[PDB]
C-alpha cells in the first residue's frame, strides 16, 4: 500500500545483493624522514601505509 | 571506615553513568578500566580476594582489545570526551545531582530500607567463621574442577566453539 | 497440569500401569484414518516429484502406510492412558471431597413453576 | 551416491583430479572467425573437452533424448527472423538475446560441472563472459531497446559473478570488411544480409570492453587469421602459459565444493534468468504460457521424472 | 549491603539505559553490555560471600567466560560492519526496513 | 498508589452525578493515552527537529484529552438528563461524542463518522461490562 | 525442569548446588543452612501452592535470616533511641560499649 | 444504497481502516536506534503499571 | 564452512536448546541461551553481504540485551531467595522482566520490531531454524514458572501480537517478511494461553512449527523471495500449488484444517477462565491473517500470472527436491483435525 512516508522505497534485489557507492580508500600517508634515524638525515620517504 | 563500601559503590555507580553517556570508545574503555578496578575492591571489601582479582584481570586484558579495536575502526577526526558536549556535560552532573537526591529521598522516607545512612557499617559482613581454615574464595570457584564439573563443561565448551565462531565471522 | 501427580515417572511414554487398559483395535478408525494418510503422503511424495501417482515406489508408499499406522497405534495407547488417568484423578478427588459435590435432589416439573412466553 | 556433503568427506575432491591441461579454454572472435575449427583442435590436441557454441537448442539436446524441440518449447526465438528484420515489434531479437545467455550459462555450469568432477580441461566457444557483445551490438543498432539493455545486465549481474572465469581467453581477429567476405561465401540466406555496422559494434565490445576486462584476471591470447589457421601453433602458446593470475588461485577443497553444489543443480543455475520482471520482449501470457506447458509436458519421455516414462521403455517404475 | 545493593542495580540500569539509547558508534554500545555484565558479576559476587555460599562462586567465573564470548562475537560482527561502510554508524545499517 | 485510586472513584457515583469530577478523570486518562502514543510516535517516526517533536507532543497529547473530556462530559450530562444511571446508550452517546471530537480536530468527516460509531460501540460494551462484571485480565481458575 | 532427563538417568549436572542448604566445599555450612532446610523439609510433597499458605512461618523465618530486615530495624530503633537521650543527657554508655572493657578472655 | 451506500458503511470503510492501520505500523525506517528507545518505552510502562497495581 | 565448523556450530545450535530444556538451575538455563545467540550468528552471516551483516548485527544486540535483562532477574532473585530458581515468593517485578525480557527474545509484539528485519536479511534455510528451533528454549523457561506470570502482561503482549503480526503481514510483498509477521501473530496465541494451560501453548507451537517448516522447504525450492515469484509456481513446479494452498489456510486457522485447532482449543480455554473480552478481540483480528494468505493463494494456485521465457528452459530441467519430509509434514499439518482428540490430551 502506497505511502508518502516509503514512497522512496525500492524492493530489494533480487540475491540480496546490494550494490553500494565504492568505499573510500583511507591509508595513512606519514613522513619518514628526513629527521629519522633510518633516513640518513636528509631522505623524506613518505609512506602509504595500512597499518 | 563505616563508609568505605558505599563509597565504592558511589564511585562504581559513576562509572556506569560515564560509560552510559557514551563518549569516544577511548574514554569509554577507560571508565570500564576505572569501574573494574573499583569492583575488585567491592569484592575484596566483602571478603572476596580471587574473584575481585580476575574481573580486575580479565576487564584489563578485554579493555587491551578494545583500544586496538577503537583506533582501527571506532574513531573519528574528534574524538568525544565527557566535558566535550555541553548536552553530554549536563546529563554527567545532573545525573550525579539526581544520585544525592534519590539517596536522600530514600533514606528520609524508610532510614533502613534500601538506603540506611546511619547503619553504614554495621551490615557489611554478617557472619564469620572465626577459627576456620578453608574459606577463601579460590576454594569455591575450584568446585568447578571436582563437584560442579557440569560448570567447567559447558564453560569450555562455550570457548572452544567461540573460536570456530568468530573465525567464521571474520573470514571474508 | 498432572505432570506434578503422585506416581509421575518423568520421560515414560508408557507407564505400565496402562497395562492395564484395553489396547486399541488394529482396524480402530482412527488408525485406519493414520494409514489412509500415510497413504496420502506417498502419493502427494510422488506428485512432488513427477513421478507417476500411484504406479511409483509400492515399496516407498507401503512403508508410509506402515510408518503411520505402527506410530498412531503406540501414540493412540498412550492418549487413551493419559484420558484414563484425568478420570481417575477427577473421580478418586470427588470422593476425597464430598462436601464440594453434594448429590442435589432435583424437582419434578409438577413442582416447577417455569414462566410461559406466548408467542403472538 | 549423489555428490555431497558425504561423498566430499568421504574423498571425493576436486583438488586431487587436477592436473596441468584442468583449464577452462575460451575461443572468441567475429562471426566466421574461425573458432570451431581451432576450438575443435585445441581441445582435440590437449585432451580436452570440446563443447560446440552453446545455441537455441542447447538445452533440448541436453536434456530429454538430446533431440532438438519445437521452438515454442525453446525461446520461441529465431536467428533467422533476427537477420530479416532486427527491428520486429514481437520482441525477437532481445527475447532471442535472453534466451542464448541463459543457454550459455547452462553450458557454463556443464563445462564447470565436468571438468570439477573429472579433472579434464574444456574448450568453449564464447561464453557469458562474452555473450554482451552481441547485446551491445543490437543496442547500438537499435535493434532492442534500453530497458532490455539493464534486463541483461541485471541477469548478469545475478549469475556471472558466482563462477570462476576461464583460466585461458582465446581471440581471433579478423577486420570487418574480411568477415563480410567469407559471410558471403558462407552463403547462408539471412546471415547475408547482416550490415557491417553490427559486425563493428561487435568488435569494437570485443575490443574495448572484453578483452581489457579480461585480461584482468585471465590469460589473453590475441591471433590474427594467419596464425590461427594453424592450431598447433596456438596449442604450443597454451602449453607454455603460467596462469598466476586470476580467481583459481585461491581455490581449495571447499569453495570448490560449493562451487560444485552450485553447477550440478541445473535449476539453481537458471534461478535468476527467471526473474518476475516483466520485460514485454521476454513476458508470456497465461493462455499461452499453459498451452506451451502442457504440451511439453505430453512430448514423449517429458511427462514424468527420468527414468519414469514407460512410453519410452522405462522399467521396474513400482519398485522406483 | 542494603545500600551497596542499591547501588549496583542502578549501575546496571544506567548500563543497560546505556545500551537501549544508542548514539553513533556501535562499539560505545558494545561497552554499555560489558558494563551490565561487570554489574551482573559484582552483584553475584558480594551475594555469594555475604551468605558464605562456596558452591556457587563458580557462578560468577562463567558469567565472565559467556560475556567473553558474547563481548569476542560482538567484536568480529564490528569487523564486518566497518568493512562494509568504513565506519562503525549504526546509522547505516538500515538496508532492511526494504 | 493513590494514582490507581484516583481512578478508581469514576465509579464511586452512580453515573450523571458529580460531573465535574468525572470529567477531569476521562480528560486525565485521554491525556495519558496521548503522551504514551506520543512516546511511540516520535521514538518511532522521529520529526525533522526538537521544537517539531515537542509540537507534535502537544497536539497528540491535548486532541487525546479533549476526546477524552468530551466523553466523559457527554456521558455524564446524558444520563443526568435522561435520568437513567444504568443505561449503556448513555455510553453511547458520549463515545460518539468523542469519535466526533477526533474528527473535528483532524479536519475528517470520516474520521468523524467512523470514529462516532467505533468509539460509541467500544464505550456502550464498557458499559455493559461493568454491570455485568466482565473481567478484561482474569486470572487463571481453571 | 522442561525436560526431566537428569531424573530420569538418576544423574545431577546441576541439581545438586540449586540453594544454601547444598553440600559445600569442606563442610562449611552456608548463612540461614538451618533456616533453608527447615522451609525447604516443610515443603517437600506438597507442592507449591499449599506450601505458599502452610510453610509461611518457615519462609518467614528463612527470609529474615538471609535479609535481615528486622534485625536491622530493630537496632536502628535501639541506635535511635539511645542517640536521643544521650543529647538530652539521661543516658550514659557503659565503660565496655566506650571501648574500655575488661577483655576476655 | 446497494452500490453506494452500503457498500461504503461496511466492507468499505473496514477495508480502509485496516489499510490505513496497516501503513502506519509497518512504515518503519529499520534503524536500531529507533527500535530500541521503543524498547525502553516498553520497559518504562510495565514497569509504571506494575507500580500503580501494587497493593 | 568446511565439515569441521559446521559439525560444532550445529551441535552448538541443537545444544543450547537442550541444556535449556534440561537445566534446573537457571544460571545454566541462561547458559543454554547464550548457545543459542553464539552460535546462530555465523550461520545469519555466512553468506556475507551487507544485508546479511544487517540482520547479523541487529540479531546481536537485540539478543545480547535481552539476555543480561534475564541474566539480572536471576541475579536478584539469587540475592532475594538464596537460590537458582524462581519460586511463589520470587518478587513480582523480578518475574515481569523475565517475562518482558523472553518475550524481546521471542520478538512479541511491541519487542517485535527486530524480527521482520532480521528474517528478510537471511537464506530461508536459516530464517526456518531462526522462526521454528530457535523459539524452543525461551518458551521452555517461561513453561515452568507459568503459575507465577502476571496474566496482565502476558495478554496485553498477546493481542499486540495478533494485531500488529496481522497489521504487519497486511503490508508485505517479500515471503521472509511475511512469515515473520505469521510468527508474531502465533507467538501472541501460544503466551495468550501460557499463564491458563501451558500444554496448549506446547500443541500450538507444534502446529506452528509443523506448517512452517514445509512452508519454508516451498519457498526454498525455487528461491521465491517475492509474491511475484512465488507467483510463478504455476509454470515452475505446479505440483506443489495444492500443498501450499492448504498449507496457507491451515495458518490462517480455517476449518477444517488442522491449524483450525490451536486457535480453536485456546479460545475455548481462554473462555474457561472468563477471558472472554481477549479471546474475541484476538479471534476476530485473526481473520486479516487470512486475509494476506488467500491474497496469496489468488496469486500461486487459484490465478496464473504471467511467465517469462527463460522459464522454459527451466522445464527441460530435473529436480532433486523436496525431500519426503515435505509431504510428511504437509499432510499431517492439514489433514489431522479429524485426530484432534488425541492432540489435545
Ligand atoms: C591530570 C590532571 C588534569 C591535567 C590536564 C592538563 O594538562 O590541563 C588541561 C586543561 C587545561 O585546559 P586545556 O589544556 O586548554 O584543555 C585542552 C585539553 O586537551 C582538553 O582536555 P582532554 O582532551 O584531555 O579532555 C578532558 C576530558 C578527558 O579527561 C578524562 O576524562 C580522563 C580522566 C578521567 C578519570 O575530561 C572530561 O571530559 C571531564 C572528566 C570528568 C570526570 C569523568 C567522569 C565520568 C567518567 C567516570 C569514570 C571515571 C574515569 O586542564
Ligand atoms: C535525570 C537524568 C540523569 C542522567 C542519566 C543519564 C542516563 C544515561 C544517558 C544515556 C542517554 C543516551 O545516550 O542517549 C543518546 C541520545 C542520542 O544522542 P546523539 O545520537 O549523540 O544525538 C542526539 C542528541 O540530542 C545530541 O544531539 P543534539 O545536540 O542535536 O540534541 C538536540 C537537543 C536534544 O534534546 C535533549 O536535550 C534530550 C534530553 C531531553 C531532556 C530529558 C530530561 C531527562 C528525563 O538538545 C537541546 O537543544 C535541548 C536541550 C535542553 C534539554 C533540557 O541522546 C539523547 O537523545 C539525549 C541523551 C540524554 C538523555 C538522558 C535521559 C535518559 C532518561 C530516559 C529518556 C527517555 C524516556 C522516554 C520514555 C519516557
Ligand atoms: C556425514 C554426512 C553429512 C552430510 C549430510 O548428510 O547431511 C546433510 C547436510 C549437507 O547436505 P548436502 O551438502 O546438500 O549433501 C548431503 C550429502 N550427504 O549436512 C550439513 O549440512 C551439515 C550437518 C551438520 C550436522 C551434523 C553434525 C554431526 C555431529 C556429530
Ligand atoms: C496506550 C496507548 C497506546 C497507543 C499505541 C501507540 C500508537 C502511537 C502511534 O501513533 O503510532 C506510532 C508509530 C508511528 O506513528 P506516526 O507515524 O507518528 O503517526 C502517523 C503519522 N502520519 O506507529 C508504530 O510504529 C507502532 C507503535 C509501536 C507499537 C505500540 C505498542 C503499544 C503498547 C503495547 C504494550 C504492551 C505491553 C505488554
Ligand atoms: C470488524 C467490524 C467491521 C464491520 C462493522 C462495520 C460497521 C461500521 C459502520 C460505520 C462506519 C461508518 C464509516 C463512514 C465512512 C467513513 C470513511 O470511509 O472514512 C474513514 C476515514 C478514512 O480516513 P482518512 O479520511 O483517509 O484520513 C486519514 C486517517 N488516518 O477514517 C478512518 O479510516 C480512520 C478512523 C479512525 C477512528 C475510528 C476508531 C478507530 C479506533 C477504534 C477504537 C475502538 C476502541
Ligand atoms: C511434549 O512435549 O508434549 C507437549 C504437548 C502435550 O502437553 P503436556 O502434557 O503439557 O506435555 C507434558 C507431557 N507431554 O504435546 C502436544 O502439544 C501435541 C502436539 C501434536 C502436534 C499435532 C501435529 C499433527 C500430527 C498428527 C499425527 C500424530 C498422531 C495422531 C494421533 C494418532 C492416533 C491414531
Ligand atoms: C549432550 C551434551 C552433554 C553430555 C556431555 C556432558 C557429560 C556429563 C559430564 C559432567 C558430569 C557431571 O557428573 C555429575 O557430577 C556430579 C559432581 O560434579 C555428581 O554429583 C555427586 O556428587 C556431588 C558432590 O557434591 C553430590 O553433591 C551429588 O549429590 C552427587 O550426585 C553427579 O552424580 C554426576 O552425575
Ligand atoms: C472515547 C471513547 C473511548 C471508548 C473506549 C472505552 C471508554 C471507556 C473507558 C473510560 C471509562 C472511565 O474510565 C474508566 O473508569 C475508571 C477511571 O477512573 C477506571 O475504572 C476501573 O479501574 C480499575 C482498572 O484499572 C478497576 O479495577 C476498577 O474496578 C474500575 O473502577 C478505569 O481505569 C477507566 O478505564
Ligand atoms: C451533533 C452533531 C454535531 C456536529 C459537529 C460535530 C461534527 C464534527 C465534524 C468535523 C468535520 C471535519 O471538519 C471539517 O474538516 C474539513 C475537511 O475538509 C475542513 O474543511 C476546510 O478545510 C479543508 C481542508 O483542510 C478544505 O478542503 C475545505 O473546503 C474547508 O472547508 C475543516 O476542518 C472542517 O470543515
Ligand atoms: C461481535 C463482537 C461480540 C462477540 C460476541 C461474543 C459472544 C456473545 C457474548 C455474550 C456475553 C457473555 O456474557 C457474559 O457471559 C459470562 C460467561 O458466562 C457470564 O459472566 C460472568 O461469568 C462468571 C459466572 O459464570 C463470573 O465469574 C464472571 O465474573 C461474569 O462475567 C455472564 O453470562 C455474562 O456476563
Ligand atoms: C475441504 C475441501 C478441500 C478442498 C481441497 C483443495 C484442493 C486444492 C485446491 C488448490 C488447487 C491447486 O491448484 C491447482 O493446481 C493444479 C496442479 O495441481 C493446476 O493444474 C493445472 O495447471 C498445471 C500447471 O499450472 C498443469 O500442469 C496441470 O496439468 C493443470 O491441470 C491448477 O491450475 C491449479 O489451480
Ligand atoms: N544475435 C546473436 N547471434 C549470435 C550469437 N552467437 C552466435 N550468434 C550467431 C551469429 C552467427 O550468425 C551465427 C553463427 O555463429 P558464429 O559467430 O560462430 O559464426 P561461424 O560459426 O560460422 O564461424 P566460426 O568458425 O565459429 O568462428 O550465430 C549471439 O549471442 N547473439
Ligand atoms: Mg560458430
Amino acid at each position: 500500500y502506497p505511502s508518502k512516508e516509503t514512497a522512496h522505497w525500492k524492493p530489494p534485489p533480487w540475491n540480496d545483493v546490494d550494490i553500494l557507492k565504492e568505499k573510500a580508500v583511507t591509508n595513512m600517508t606519514l613522513n619518514f624522514g628526513p629527521q629519522h634515524p633510518a633516513a640518513h638525515g636528509v631522505l623524506r620517504l613518505v609512506l602509504e601505509l595500512s597499518g | 571506615m563505616n563508609n568505605y563500601i558505599f563509597v565504592l559503590s558511589s564511585l562504581f555507580l559513576v562509572g556506569c553513568l560515564g560509560l552510559a553517556l557514551k563518549p569516544s570508545p577511548i574514554y569509554g574503555g577507560l571508565g570500564l578500566i576505572v569501574s573494574g578496578f573499583v569492583g575488585c575492591l567491592m569484592v575484596l571489601g566483602f571478603g572476596g580476594s580471587f574473584l575481585g582479582l580476575m574481573v580486575f584481570l580479565i576487564y584489563l586484558g578485554g579493555m587491551l582489545v578494545v583500544f586496538g579495536y577503537t583506533t582501527a575502526m571506532a574513531t573519528e577526526e574528534y574524538p568525544e570526551t565527557w566535558g566535550s558536549n555541553w548536552l553530554i556535560l549536563g546529563f554527567l552532573v545532573l545525573g550525579v545531582i539526581m544520585e544525592v537526591f534519590l539517596i536522600c529521598v530514600l533514606n528520609y522516607y524508610d532510614e533502613v530500607g534500601v538506603i540506611n545512612l546511619d547503619g553504614l557499617g554495621d551490615w557489611l559482613m554478617y557472619e564469620v567463621d572465626d577459627v576456620g581454615v578453608m574459606l577463601e574464595g579460590g576454594i569455591g570457584v575450584a568446585a568447578m574442577y571436582s563437584c560442579a564439573t557440569w560448570m567447567m563443561v559447558v564453560a569450555g565448551w562455550s570457548l572452544f566453539a567461540g573460536i570456530f565462531i568468530i573465525i567464521e565471522i571474520t573470514r571474508d | 497440569m498432572m505432570n506434578g501427580r503422585p506416581g509421575h515417572e518423568p520421560l515414560k511414554f508408557l507407564p505400565d500401569e496402562a497395562r492395564s487398559l484395553p489396547p486399541p483395535k488394529l482396524n480402530d478408525p482412527r488408525l485406519v484414518y493414520m494409514g489412509l494418510l500415510g497413504y496420502c503422503t506417498g502419493l502427494m511424495d510422488n506428485m512432488l516429484r513427477m513421478r507417476p501417482v500411484m504406479r511409483a515406489g509400492l515399496h516407498r508408499q507401503l512403508l508410509f502406510v506402515t510408518s503411520f499406522v505402527f506410530a498412531g497405534y503406540f501414540y493412540l495407547k498412550r492418549q487413551n492412558y493419559l484420558y484414563a488417568v484425568k478420570d481417575h484423578d477427577m473421580f478418586g478427588y470427588i470422593k476425597l471431597h464430598p462436601e464440594d459435590f453434594p448429590e442435589k435432589e432435583k424437582k419434578t416439573y409438577a413442582e416447577i413453576l417455569e414462566p410461559f412466553h406466548p408467542v403472538r | 551416491l549423489r555428490y555431497g556433503l558425504l561423498a566430499a568427506i568421504l574423498g571425493d575432491k576436486t583438488t586431487k583430479k587436477l592436473h596441468e591441461y584442468s583449464r577452462v579454454i575460451t575461443v572468441d572472435g567475429n562471426i566466421c572467425s574461425g573458432k570451431n575449427k581451432l576450438a575443435k583442435e585445441i581441445a582435440q590436441q590437449l585432451g580436452m573437452k570440446h563443447y560446440p557454441e552453446a545455441g537455441i537448442q542447447y538445452s533440448s539436446t541436453t536434456t530429454g533424448d538430446g533431440r532438438p524441440l519445437d521452438i515454442e518449447f525453446s525461446g520461441s526465438c529465431s536467428l533467422e527472423k533476427f537477420y530479416d528484420d532486427p527491428k520486429s515489434n514481437d520482441g525477437n531479437s532481445y527475447r532471442l538475446q535472453s534466451w542464448l545467455y541463459a543457454s550459455r550459462l547452462l553450458q557454463y555450469a556443464d563445462a564447470l560441472e565436468h571438468l570439477l568432477s573429472t579433472g579434464q580441461g574444456v574448450v568453449l566457444e564464447r561464453s557469458i563472459y562474452s555473450d554482451f557483445v552481441f547485446l551491445e551490438a543490437m543496442y547500438n543498432q537499435g535493434y532492442i531497446r534500453k530497458q532490455c539493455v539493464d534486463h541483461y545486465n541485471e541477469i548478469k549481474r545475478l549469475t556471472l559473478p558466482e563462477y570462476l572465469p576461464p583460466h585461458a581467453v582465446i581471440y581471433i581477429d579478423v577486420p570487418v570488411p574480411e568477415v563480410q567476405s567469407r559471410i558471403q561465401k558462407k552463403g547462408d540466406p539471412h546471415e547475408m544480409k547482416v550490415t557491417s555496422a553490427y559486425l563493428q559494434d561487435i568488435e569494437n565490445a570485443y575490443k574495448k570492453t572484453f578483452l581489457p576486462k579480461m585480461s584482468e584476471m585471465c590469460e589473453v591470447l590475441v591471433y590474427d587469421s594467419w596464425e590461427a589457421e594453424d592450431p598447433t601453433k596456438v596449442v604450443e602458446d597454451i602449453e607454455y602459459l603460467k596462469y598466476n593470475k586470476g580467481p583459481w588461485l585461491k581455490q581449495d577443497d571447499w569453495t570448490f565444493h560449493y562451487l560444485r553444489m552450485l553447477v550440478q543443480d541445473k535449476t539453481e543455475v537458471l534461478n535468476y534468468t527467471t526473474i518476475p520482471v516483466y520485460l514485454p520482449e521476454i513476458t508470456i501470457g497465461a493462455h499461452q504460457g499453459s498451452r506451451i506447458y502442457n504440451s511439453f509436458r505430453e512430448l514423449p519421455g517429458r511427462k514424468y521424472a527420468p527414468g519414469y516414462n514407460a512410453e519410452v521403455g522405462d522399467k521396474w517404475i513400482w519398485l522406483k | 549491603m542494603p545500600s551497596t545493593f542499591f547501588n549496583l542495580t542502578m549501575a546496571f540500569s544506567l548500563s543497560l539505559l546505556g545500551t537501549l539509547m544508542f548514539r553513533s558508534h556501535l562499539m560505545s554500545t558494545l561497552l554499555c553490555l560489558e558494563g551490565m555484565v561487570l554489574s551482573l558479576f559484582i552483584m553475584t559476587s558480594v551475594t555469594s560471600l555475604n551468605s558464605n555460599s562456596m558452591s556457587s562462586m563458580p557462578i560468577p567465573i562463567t558469567i565472565l567466560v559467556f560475556a567473553a564470548c558474547e563481548a569476542a562475537v560482538g567484536l568480529a560482527l564490528l569487523v564486518k560492519v566497518s568493512n562494509t561502510y568504513g565506519t562503525d554508524y549504526v546509522q547505516n545499517l538500515n538496508l532492511l526496513q526494504c | 498508589a493513590m494514582v490507581k485510586r484516583f481512578f478508581e472513584s469514576y465509579h464511586e457515583v452512580p453515573d450523571g452525578t458529580q460531573c465535574h469530577r468525572k470529567t477531569y478523570i476521562t480528560t486525565a486518562l485521554g491525556g495519558i493515552c496521548g503522551i504514551i502514543g506520543s512516546a511511540y510516535s516520535v521514538s518511532l517516526n522521529p520529526a525533522d527537529s526538537t521544537l517539531e517533536a515537542v509540537a507534535r507532543v502537544g497536539r497528540y497529547t491535548f486532541t487525546a484529552a479533549a476526546i477524552g473530556a468530551m466523553f466523559g462530559l457527554t456521558t455524564c450530562v446524558s444520563a443526568q438528563v435522561r435520568e437513567k444511571p444504568d443505561d449503556p446508550l448513555n455510553y453511547f452517546i458520549g463515545g460518539c461524542a468523542g469519535g466526533l471530537t477526533l474528527g473535528a480536530r483532524t479536519h475528517s468527516y470520516g474520521t468523524a463518522a467512523m470514529g462516532c460509531v467505533y468509539m460509541g460501540t467500544a464505550a456502550a460494551l464498557f458499559k455493559i461490562g461493568k454491570l455485568e462484571g466482565w473481567e478484561l485480565f482474569p486470572t487463571p481458575k481453571v | 525442569p522442561f525436560l526431566d532427563i537428569q531424573k530420569k538417568l538418576g544423574i545431577s549436572l546441576d541439581r545438586h548446588f540449586m540453594f544454601l542448604s547444598a553440600e559445600q566445599p569442606y563442610k562449611n555450612a552456608a548463612r540461614c543452612h538451618a533456616f533453608e532446610k527447615e522451609w525447604i523439609e516443610c515443603a517437600h510433597g506438597i507442592g507449591g501452592t499449599r506450601a505458599k499458605k502452610e510453610c509461611k512461618i518457615e519462609f518467614d523465618d528463612f527470609e529474615e535470616c538471609l535479609l535481615r530486615y528486622k534485625t536491622m530495624r530493630r537496632m536502628h530503633d535501639i541506635k535511635k533511641q539511645r542517640e536521643k537521650l544521650m543529647k538530652e543527657g539521661k543516658y550514659t554508655p557503659p565503660p565496655h560499649h566506650s571501648g574500655r572493657e575488661e577483655p576476655r578472655p | 444504497l446497494d452500490l453506494i451506500w452500503l457498500e461504503k458503511t461496511i466492507p468499505k470503510s473496514t477495508s480502509t481502516l485496516h489499510t490505513n492501520m496497516t501503513t502506519l505500523t509497518t512504515n518503519q525506517k529499520g534503524l536500531i536506534k529507533l527500535y530500541f528507545m521503543s524498547f525502553l518505552i516498553n520497559i518504562i510502562l510495565i514497569i509504571i503499571l506494575y507500580s500503580i497495581n501494587l497493593e | 564452512m568446511n565439515p569441521i565448523t559446521l559439525a560444532i556450530i550445529y551441535f552448538t545450535i541443537f545444544l543450547g536448546p537442550v541444556i535449556t530444556m534440561s537445566s534446573t538451575n537457571l544460571m545454566l538455563m541462561w547458559v543454554g541461551l547464550e548457545f543459542s545467540l553464539l552460535a546462530i550468528i555465523p550461520m545469519l552471516i555466512n553468506k556475507k553481504n551487507p544485508r546479511s551483516t544487517e540482520a547479523a548485527t541487529k540479531y546481536f544486540v537485540t539478543q545480547a540485551t535481552a539476555s543480561m535483562i534475564i541474566l539480572l532477574a536471576i541475579v536478584l532473585n539469587y540475592k532475594q531467595l538464596g537460590t537458582w530458581m524462581f519460586q511463589q515468593q520470587t518478587n513480582g517485578l523480578i518475574l515481569n522482566m523475565t517475562l518482558m525480557a523472553l518475550s524481546m527474545k521471542l520478538g512479541l509484539a511491541p519487542f517485535h520490531f527486530w524480527l521482520p528485519e532480521v528474517t528478510q536479511g537471511i537464506p530461508l534455510h536459516m530464517g526456518l531454524i531462526l522462526l521454528t528451533w530457535q523459539k524452543i528454549a525461551p518458551l521452555s523457561i517461561l513453561i515452568q514458572i507459568y503459575p507465577l506470570l502476571n496474566s496482565t502482561i502476558i495478554l496485553m503482549l498477546a493481542i499486540t501480537s495478533i494485531f500488529m503480526g496481522a497489521w504487519g503481514g497486511l503490508n508485505q510483498t517479500q515471503m521472509r517478511k511475511i512469515m515473520a509477521y505469521s510468527s508474531i501473530a502465533h507467538m501472541g496465541w501460544m503466551l495468550a494461553i501460557l499463564p491458563y494451560n501451558p500444554s496448549l501453548t506446547l500443541l500450538n507451537l507444534m502446529i506452528y512449527i509443523i506448517l512452517t517448516a514445509p512452508m519454508f522447504m516451498a519457498l526454498m525450492l525455487n528461491n521465491s523471495m517475492t509474491i511475484n515469484s512465488i507467483s510463478l509456481l504455476w509454470n515452475k513446479t505446479p505440483a506443489m500449488l495444492t500443498m501450499i494452498s492448504l498449507m496457507l489456510l491451515s495458518l490462517g486457522g480455517l476449518p477444517p484444517l488442522t491449524g483450525f485447532l490451536p486457535k480453536w482449543i485456546i479460545i475455548t480455554e481462554l473462555m474457561k477462565n472468563n477471558c472472554l473480552i481477549m479471546a474475541t478481540l484476538m479471534a476476530m483480528m485473526a481473520l486479516l491473517n487470512l486475509f494476506f494468505y488467500t491474497r496469496l493463494i489468488y496469486s500461486t494456485s487459484l490465478t496464473m500470472f504471467p511467465t517469462n521465457n527463460n522459464s522454459k528452459m527451466m522445464t527441460h530441467q530435473t529436480k532433486t527436491k523436496p525431500n519426503l519430509m515435505f509431504s510428511t509434514l504437509a499432510i499431517m499439518s492439514t489433514m489431522t483435525l479429524p485426530l484432534a482428540p488425541q492432540l489435545i490430551t
